[PDB]
């Protein structure tokens, strides 16, 4: 119900010491799930996704090995990311969801907000 | 007490006392068993569908979230519910 | 052996009526990590090789 | 890996009816068939599910569209349409491993 | 139940019984003497 608040100033050549760091909203911030999708222009745009409290992933997909970073605190209902050594073909990482439950796969039923940033050549 | 310039044969498998064991463990069990509370009537058709963080675990396995109607304390009044079932315990019948 | 049940996985219960307090299953809170033992890897070995001879 | 499926960028008269497919973008699927839902954006919002837990209309949204599925290979359906229908809709179902979609639509009503 | 020298009652019977889920009936068929069965007082 309450969107994600994020912050993306991605504008680096291609060393990626670059945090992103999301928000918290009205609803519990425990006992759910969350993903990460970012915007490419009109090519399907990205598959990251995370962990529940302690989960049994740090990598969702591929191609993303050595970079990905993915970590959760639930004290402050708010977790971060950290995406290093970065790569071309690469705008910003974008979006914010929620997995939630009373689906059968996987669905991202709430959207935080979106985030543009170009990395190369400033 | 201790014997002394004594032997016996000896033969197990034959023993009468492993079936009196046997015996009264059953007879125990249900007994134990029988008084306490009846169900009849759970077993009614249902439709089911997995748990959603049931795919990210290392037990990818099954969960199903699961729902049914149920007779109240009252015969005329029906209610819902929702609740869990290992795939160990379900069977489906051969649209949801 | 060490054997163990991680999700604590709190429970309800309705009633049937009259006087038929049914206990279910309810919710998980928490990860999902399924049952599980442990064992002495090297005990295990050496008792079946104590067997064997 | 997926193979996925869409036609074209689509258009429609304004007659009730638009049907788009996404066939097989691996092989087939198990009991519990777990192929997730359709989502939908226009360039002036994010995007927003349609229909959730593959079978079933979306409490929050109007009852007036839907969509068939079996095993592998199925598609949608609409039902009438008016203005904030035409969108980009987008199709991933796979649920093991990788989350994948590949197809899309880019639909308008024509004049 | 005509054709015999038994000219009298086998009345081939039918009804609803419950199944083995609640909610769910069945058909039969079935037979009965007129020894065990009275009718209450269309068919
Ligand atoms: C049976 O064997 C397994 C296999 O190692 C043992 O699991 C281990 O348990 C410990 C205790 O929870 C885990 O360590 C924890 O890691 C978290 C990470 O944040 C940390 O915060 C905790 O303070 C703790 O150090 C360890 O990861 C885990 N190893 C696994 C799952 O591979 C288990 O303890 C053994 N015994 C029983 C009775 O199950
Ligand atoms: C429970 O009963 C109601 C009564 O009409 C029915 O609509 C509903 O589909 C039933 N649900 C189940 C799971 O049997
Ligand atoms: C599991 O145990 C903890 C121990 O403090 C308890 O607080 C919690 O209510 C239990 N149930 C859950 C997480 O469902
Ligand atoms: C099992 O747990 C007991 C608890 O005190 C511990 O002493 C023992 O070493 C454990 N056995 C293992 C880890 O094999
Ligand atoms: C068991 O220990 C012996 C040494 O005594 C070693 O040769 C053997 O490979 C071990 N086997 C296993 C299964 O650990
Ligand atoms: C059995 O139930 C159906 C349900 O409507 C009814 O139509 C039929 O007449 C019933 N038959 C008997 C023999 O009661």
């Amino acid at each position: 119900e309450v969107q994600l608040q994020e912050s993306g100033g991605d504008l680096v050549k291609p060393g990626g010491s670059l945090k992103l760091s999301c928000a918290a909203s009205g609803f519990t911030f425990s006992r759910y799930g969350m993903s990460w999708v970012r915007q490419t222009p009109d090519k399907r745009l990205e598959w990251v996704a995370t962990i529940s409290s302690g989960g049994s992933y740090t990598y969702y997909p591929d191609s993303v090995k050595g970079r990905f970073t993915i970590s959760r605190d639930n004290a402050k209902n708010t977790l971060y990311l950290q995406m290093s050594s970065l790569k071309s073909e690469d705008t910003a990482m974008y979006y914010c969801a929620r997995h939630g439950i009373t689906t059968v796969g996987v669905a991202m039923d709430y959207w935080g907000q979106g985030t543009y940033s170009h990395v190369s050549s400033a | 007490i201790h014997l002394e310039n004594v032997t016996e044969e000896f033969n197990m498998w034959k023993n009468n006392m492993v079936e009196q064991m046997h015996e009264d463990i059953i007879s125990l069990w249900d007994q134990s068993l029988k008084p306490c509370v009846k169900l009849t009537p759970l077993c009614v058709t249902l439709q089911c569908t997995n748990y959603a963080p049931n795919l990210l675990s290392n037990m990818r396995g099954e969960l199903k979230q699961c729902s049914f109607n149920m007779t109240t304390e009252l015969r005329d009044k029906k209610q819902k519910v929702y609740s869990l079932f290992y795939r160990l315990d379900v069977v489906q019948i051969n649209s949801n | 052996i060490n054997c163990t049940r991680p999700n604590n996985n709190t429970v309800k219960s309705i009633r049937i009526g009259p006087g038929q307090a049914f206990y279910y299953f309810g919710d998980i809170i928490g990860d999902i990590r399924m049952a599980h033992c442990n064992v002495s890897k090297a005990t295990w070995n050496e008792t079946l090789g104590k067997v064997v001879k | 890996i997926v193979m996925t499926q869409s036609p074209a960028s689509l258009a429609v008269s304004l007659g009730q009816r638009a049907t788009i497919s996404c066939k097989a973008s691996q092989s087939v699927d198990y009991d519990g068939d777990s192929y997730m839902n359709w989502y939908q954006q226009k360039p002036g919002q994010p995007p927003k599910l349609l229909i959730y837990a593959a079978s079933n209309l979306e409490s929050g949204i109007p009852a007036r569209f839907s969509g068939s599925g079996s095993g592998t290979d199925f598609t949608l359906n609409i039902h009438p349409v008016e203005e904030e229908d035409a969108a980009t809709y987008y199709c991933q179902q796979s649920n093991e491993d990788p989350y994948t979609f590949g197809a899309g639509t880019k639909l308008e009503l024509k004049r």
